[PDB]
């Protein structure tokens, strides 16, 4: 199977002590992300909510968010 | 308010189920509900700390819960207990 | 999907033995077996810091497991109990 999770990465342009896996970062950047020149799909969702008298106050949780993305939102009365 | 006052305090009980009583020995057994309600604002605090609206304890006593936050409660006990 | 949603949990228990009725006091004893199964990626571990595939808590009530690993844990309880 294929695996999931979070991952640090290094990157050193001729520093022979990367290799090593404790490369403190330095002088001028040399790669950059490649997604940054490009863009994906969309995800909607809408949802129904009530502030009752003693629960007026309500929170969300959203999912992890890649670097470059972008979150909209907007809340509408049903009536007065 | 110059002088200060005593919070108030909502309660209710019912009663489900009375499941013994001891003619001898005098007494009887009941299962029910219990329910307190009151307002403080020391109590309160802000939901950017902790990103919930709801704060809870389990499992804990009145008496307990109020000796961890070092604060003020309403404990109660049965008279007869 | 785009907000948080719900994990989802199997369930399931078995009756070995009914062993008392109370007519009285209107209650019975049981003995039985219950199992439940879930899917959480935050209790996802990897093996090389440990040299094991399974992970074991023993001799606790899903409560202290989730106090001592500080995660959200599907407690239970018997309603009647």
């Amino acid at each position: 199977t294929y695996t999931t999770g979070s991952f640090q990465l290094i990157l050193g342009l001729n520093a022979p002590q990367v290799i090593s896996g404790e490369g403190e970062p330095e002088g001028e950047v040399f790669a950059s992300l490649a997604s940054l020149e490009i863009k994906p799909e969309a995800h909607v969702q809408e949802l129904e909510i009530r502030l009752d008298k003693d629960t007026r106050y309500l929170t969300q949780h959203t999912r992890n968010l890649q670097p470059g993305d972008t979150f909209h939102a907007l809340v509408e009365p049903i009536g007065e | 308010s110059v002088f200060l006052e005593s919070d108030l305090v909502t309660v209710g009980l019912a009663v489900d189920q009375i499941v013994g009583v001891d003619q001898r020995s005098e007494n009887f057994s009941v299962v029910g509900t219990l329910k307190l309600s009151w307002h403080d604002p020391k109590l309160g605090f802000s939901p950017d700390q902790c990103g919930c609206t709801v704060k809870s304890f389990e499992d804990a006593s009145i008496r307990a819960v109020a000796g961890e936050i070092n604060l003020p409660l309403p404990s109660f006990s049965f008279y007869n207990q």
